[PDB]
RNA sequence: GCCAGGAGGUUGGCUUAGAAGCAGCCAUCCUUUAAAGAGUGCGUAAUAGCUCACUGGUCGAGUGGCGCCGCGCCGAAAAUGA
């Protein structure tokens, strides 16, 4: 119940843009169903089963005839927009050849014009040999398929022509593992023949590969062959080097290369800790054959906190990853959530004094610095000034004073992170000939910087990306909702095409894995990027939450 | 919904038709499957029964589907709102 | 085939797109809205800009029809008082003030618009709506 | 394990080619990496070490 | 709201009927439907 | 109760990614009118719309609001059987 017709037909022009011109018509809606009609060679296949042990075809059993009847002078109306036999035929009223409905309708179609709908039934085996027919009737011959784009051994344009007396020049795809014939290379060439139990080399990052057995996936049975033609499909054994989307020309055939630059760009990132790190390098070996069987996802370790992390393009993908590997891999890796690198500063001007008077054995290292320090906005940079109230310091603790304040600047007071876009300044000091190492002063600044920055209005600037919703206006009014409700905002609404894209701030912390969240919120129209912008504060109670230990 | 014979064989969102029953003093009688008519000669025990079917498959169910009177359905966010 | 649809928008000048609702109003039009930007933004050649309403058309056989107005009587205020974004709160602060010409031209040109098409209630009724944006009033 | 020397990348994998070679420097520098391999593939442009510093054959097409 | 002693006509369009003995406040919303319990 | 007008400056200004009677601060109009507010609520991404308000058509007799006092009603659950 909800087999159709108009329905499918609508959907297509209402969620694309197509053209749908369809060839057959069904006789009975849902479980009444017995067989189809055919406005395009004027033919009723009728199954008068299900299984379809007995079929048929006799005429319109009475009431549909008439109606396909318009959908066929459909047919020949939509053909006007080609050639000029078809158009003019219809305004002379004359009856289309059976066969130039084949011309002017697989024009459109390999010209990607007209959308032969053809339908029917699998389970009640119905609407089948209508759409084997045309298949082999409107579906696009290698020869209709216009010049392979690519590159050259050198660097320009090619020609991948149906040529089987070409030179020998080739894609492959899938990496299957097998008992017998083990590595499975599934390869459709381009260009160039290739013999059985000859040679071929690796035209991507060379090497020169033995070819065993060129083979046929059979429905049944794998059927194996003397040699793949040129435009022809097949797998091969042995190439124990090549991998996915490879070029493969022979041991010479001008050692030609194919364009074919893809992209699975990331949009998940799912954190994962193994209970001991033993467990880890341990699936580092299972990434080993993890990230050397399907290449999409990046397994890719953060630096401000451990823990490798699994980025990726797929929600149940990056799942029923997980699932493998708690499958024939057995890890306990307690599935995290993604940490986060947080900055830090402040917001007063505070004076201090970091005096260290301390005379140990005689040499000291004392060292008296009086710093002024200043706070200036979050994304402005680290600043300091060559700052002598006369002729203090000594002008070897200039690029050394200042080091302990970027080296206890690394270790914030809070939690203790990198406390960054900060001014600093200083002002005075004190001086001594012996006691006092360059080192000395560094540690004045460590201390200085210290007591500056624990008692200079703590702060904790946690980092916040921009984000493109790529979605229709419907969806997007929803997530807008979302995105507020995510602690962030927005910022950017600039009407697109086919959708219009919105320009958003959302915090980090937030905005965790948001795709499966808004993969639901618009169904699935798209999606955004990663645009990360700049930190800001947590809302006061989120920063005394974390305070942990 | 159809109408064989006495009994009327309504088929809604529920596993198997919906078979009711004309009782004395009341007709129902269903022209076509998307619409119920309903002959009520008793106002009392006819409002009864206009509420027994609705109440034997009710419409609205969040975003549709049901059974109304002809009582203008509200909404509710479809595939949302469930977190 | 699309028969009689006259869709009427506020479209200001300066912007060069079919941006929705456009789209989902003049498309059941074929819309020579195009037509629209370049033959409106000439028309007020004494400033090319502001704010003005429009009104566009189909007829079966894909014909359209722009139709323009007038700028609004906030912006009219803005470059006449001395207003650069405003006077920041109507009940607080005042920037220019409106005397007895100003006034006359803020009517005059909106002669065939505000409400009543009669000069004698126009002044003083935008002369209020001056209150409502924030201008003080030289009075005489 | 070490490294070749500048132009890095190596992040976390690489199969760093365990070579073998200690000096004056960190407690072992026992065997070194080779750029190549896995990864790393030498420096973004270098003229003369090429037999462990990666680049190809400085073709500059001209 | 729905059953708590302190039944509220909140916004306007809910109204007070002492059904069935106690007290109600009916409207459109069934979110609004306190009880005198 | 029912039919219907339910307006124009306008998107008040201020804000704000936008705040359009309608998330928030000030405000604290004036006009076409019989009557229509710088707005009561829903709704929108903000507009849209729905909407009350207000006023006539119908109508034909009583209505809308606030306080007080007497008795009740909800508030009001525990252990062997009342």
């Amino acid at each position: 119940t909800g087999a159709d017709l108009w329905l499918v037909i609508r959907t297509m022009q209402e969620r694309l843009g197509a053209r749908p011109v369809v060839m057959q018509l069904p006789i009975g809606r849902e479980d009444t169903f017995s067989g189809i009609i055919d406005v395009l060679r004027m033919k009723a296949y009728t199954y008068g089963n299900d299984l379809g042990t007995d079929i048929r075809e006799i005429p319109i059993p009475e009431e549909y005839l008439d109606q396909a009847r318009e959908y066929h002078e459909k047919l020949v109306e939509v053909a006007a927009d080609f050639d000029e036999n078809i158009m003019l035929k219809y305004l002379e009223g004359e009856e289309p050849t059976e066969e130039e409905l084949v011309a002017a309708i697989r024009k459109g179609t390999i010209d990607l014009k007209i959308t032969p709908v053809f339908l029917g039934s699998a389970l009640k085996n119905k609407g089948v040999q209508l759409l084997l027919d045309a298949v082999v009737d409107y579906l696009p011959s290698p020869l209709d398929i216009p010049p392979i784009k690519g590159t050259t051994p050198e660097g320009e344009v090619v020609e991948i022509h149906p040529d089987p007396n070409g030179p020998l020049a080739a894609l492959a795809f899938k990496i299957m593992a097998d008992p017998y014939v083990g590595r499975l290379t599934f390869i459709r060439v381009y260009s160039g023949t290739l013999t059985s139990g000859s040679y071929v080399y690796n035209t991507t990052k060379g090497r020169k590969e033995r070819v065993a057995r060129l083979l046929r996936m059979h429905a049944n049975h794998r059927e194996e062959v003397e040699e793949l033609k040129a435009g022809d499909l097949g797998a091969v054994v042995g190439l124990k080097e090549t991998i996915t989307g490879d070029t493969l020309v022979g041991e010479d055939a001008p050692r030609v290369i194919l364009e074919s630059i893809e992209v699975p760009e990331p949009v998940i990132d799912v954190a994962i800790e193994p209970k001991t790190k033993a467990d880890q390098e341990k699936l580092s070996q299972a990434l080993a054959r993890l990230a050397e069987e399907d290449p999409t996802f990046r397994v890719s370790t953060h630096p401000e906190t451990g823990q490798t992390i699994i980025s990726g393009m797929g929600e149940l993908h990056l799942e029923i990853i997980v699932d493998r590997l708690k499958r024939e891999f057995k890890v306990d890796a307690n599935v995290g959530k993604p940490q986060v690198a947080y900055r830090e500063t402040i917001t007063k001007p505070v004076d201090v004094e970091g005096k260290f008077i301390r005379q140990t054995g005689g040499r000291g290292q004392y060292g008296h610095v009086k710093i002024k320090v200043e706070p200036l906005p979050r994304g402005s940079g680290f600043e300091f000034v060559n700052a002598i109230v006369g002729g203090v310091i000594p002008k070897e603790y200039i690029p050394a004073v200042q080091k302990g304040i970027e080296e206890a600047m690394q270790s914030g007071p809070l939690i203790g992170f990198p406390v960054v876009d900060i001014k600093v300044t200083l002002y005075d000091g004190s001086y001594h000939e012996v006691d006092s190492s360059e080192m000395a002063f560094k540690i004045a600044g460590s201390m200085a910087i210290k007591e500056a920055v624990q008692k200079g209005d703590p702060v904790i600037l946690e980092p916040i990306m921009r984000v493109e919703v790529t979605t229709p206006e419907e969806y997007m009014g929803d997530v807008i909702g979302d995105l507020n409700a995510r602690r962030g905002q927005i910022l950017g609404m600039e009407p697109r095409g086919n959708a219009q894209v919105i320009r958003a701030f959302v915090p980090l912390a937030e905005m965790f894995g948001y795709a499966t969240d808004l993969r639901s919120k618009t169904q699935g129209r798209g999606s955004f990027v990663m645009f990360f912008d700049h930190y800001q504060e947590v809302p006061k109670q989120v920063q005394e939450k974390l305070i942990k230990g | 919904a159809r109408l064989v014979g006495r009994a009327l064989e309504l088929t809604v969102g529920f596993s198997h038709p919906v078979v009711v029953e004309p009782p004395e003093g009341i007709t129902f009688e269903v022209p076509e499957p998307t619409r119920v008519r309903v002959s009520g000669i008793d106002k009392q025990k006819v409002g009864q029964v206009a509420a027994n079917i609705r109440a034997i498959r009710k419409p609205s169910a969040y975003h549709e589907k049901g059974i109304y009177y002809a009582g203008e359905p509200v909404r509710l966010k479809p595939g949302k709102a469930g977190a | 085939k699309k028969v009689v649809a006259v869709v009427k928008l506020q479209l200001p000048a300066g912007k060069a797109t079919p941006a929705p609702p456009v789209g989902p109003a003049l498309g059941q039009h074929g819309a020579n809205i195009m037509e629209f930007v370049k033959a409106f933004n000439a028309a007020t050649a004494n400033m090319g800009d502001a704010i003005v309403p429009v009104e566009i058309t189909i007829y079966a056989d894909r014909s359209f029809t722009f139709v323009t107005k007038t700028p609004p009587a906030s912006y009219l205020i803005r470059k006449a008082a001395g207003l650069e974004k405003g006077a920041h709160k109507p009940g607080r602060e005042k920037v220019g003030r409106i005397t007895w010409e100003q006034v006359l031209e803020i009517a005059k040109q909106k002669m065939p618009d505000l409400n009543t098409t009669d000069l004698e209630a126009a002044a003083r009724m935008i002369a209020g709506s001056a209150r409502s944006m924030g201008v003080e009033v030289v009075g005489a | 394990a070490y490294i070749p020397g500048e132009g890095h990348n190596l992040q976390e994998h690489s199969v760093v080619l365990i070579r073998g070679g200690r000096v004056k420097d960190l407690p072992g520098v026992r065997y070194h990496i080779v750029r190549g391999v896995y990864d790393a593939a030498g420096v973004k442009d270098r003229k003369k070490s090429r037999s462990k510093y990666g680049t190809k054959k400085p073709k500059e097409a001209a | 709201m729905k059953v708590r002693a302190s039944v509220k006509r909140i916004c306007d369009k809910c109204k007070v009927i002492r059904r069935h003995g106690r007290v109600y406040v009916i409207c459109e919303n069934p979110k609004h439907k306190q009880r005198q319990g």
